[PDB]
């Protein structure tokens, strides 16, 4: 469904496939994306949904599941 | 004066929008190159971090 | 930050050469004294093989 | 700057509101002062009579 956006974009931003990401893991260390890569991921998510996410809320996406939690 | 700064905010917002497309489109290609480069080139030969 | 930035490139070049050198050998170096002792072991192997 | 502008607009609206009250008070005072000027002329007239 609409989550297909996130679970797609994440992979396109991290080089992993759609099913590679696990909800329990964390982007910062368990996916290999460093600070710059995570900034790029969150900002691409911002672009895709034509919305805005301030720094404080944006910093709360270190886990895989959060990417949908703030979305839906 | 402040309404012109608001309209400045709108102009700056569209500039930000442009920059954002640039960034995401660039990463899409970085992905592919770093996929192919893993044939031992990136290890130390191409990645001349100096 | 200016001091660190001026210093950085030299340290990085030195590290690349060091990594190449020790990886070329079987043993991994960690200090000046360590490099010296490796010199001595190298001399002993010279004078046996000869 | 966006949030500052939003906060400055909220402050601007508050200063505009208090001046609207003083503008009304000025019109009431103008009405009272018109009556005051009339009262002075009425007293000057009474003194002459």
């Amino acid at each position: 469904t609409i989550e297909e956006r996130v679970k797609k974009i994440i992979g396109e931003q991290l080089g992993v496939k759609q099913e590679e990401v696990t909800n329990n893991a964390s982007f910062v260390e368990d996916l290999g994306a460093d600070s710059l890569d995570t900034v790029e991921l969150v900002m691409a998510l911002e672009e895709e949904f034509d919305t805005e996410i301030p720094d404080e809320e944006a910093e709360k996406i270190t886990t895989v599941q959060a990417a949908i939690d703030y979305i839906n | 004066e402040m309404e012109n700064v608001q309209k400045k905010l709108r102009k700056l917002e569209r500039d930000y929008y442009q920059i954002r497309e640039q960034v995401v489109s660039a990463k899409a290609g970085w992905c592919a190159v770093m996929r192919m480069v893993k044939d031992n080139g990136v290890e130390r030969r191409l990645h001349r971090r100096e | 930050i200016q001091s660190l930035t001026a210093r950085a490139p030299v340290w990085l070049a030195a590290q690349d050469t060091l990594n190449q050198l020790c990886e070329q050998s079987g043993e991994t170096l960690a200090s000046s004294n360590d490099v010296t002792e490796y010199m001595q072991q190298l001399l002993e192997r010279e004078r046996e093989a000869t | 700057s966006h949030k500052q502008l939003a906060t400055e607009q909220y402050r601007h609206v508050e200063m505009a509101r208090e001046l609207a009250e003083q503008s009304g008070a000025s019109s009431d005072l103008e009405t009272d002062h018109q009556a005051a000027s009339d009262h002075l002329n009425l007293v000057q007239t009474a003194m002459r009579q």
